[PDB]
């Protein structure tokens, strides 16, 4: 699968390692949440990152299904 | 760098 990644600047797409067939988007608040919104992390995954109390997680299985909130999927 | 939902441009740190 191919996923968006926040490891690069600008955000780009990477082909995930074999066995990692999901894309993920993780978002959470830091000190700047009120003005900048939540922190955004995008990457690859074999297993969806566990759901943490004060964290939002989205995991999907189609190419580039995990875009930055400011971008459309695909 | 770190990204926030408010911009496609990354912030320092």
């Amino acid at each position: 699968i191919v996923c968006h990644t926040t490891a690069t600047s600008p955000i780009s797409a990477v082909t995930c390692p074999p066995g990692e067939n999901l894309c993920y988007r993780k978002m959470w608040c830091d000190v700047f949440c009120s003005s900048r919104g939540k922190v955004v992390e995008l990457g690859c995954a074999a297993t969806c990152p566990s759901k943490k109390p004060y964290e939002e997680v989205t995991c999907c299985s189609t190419d580039k299904c995990n875009p930055h909130p400011k971008q459309r999927p695909g | 760098w770190r990204y926030y939902e408010s911009s496609l441009l990354p912030y320092p740190d």
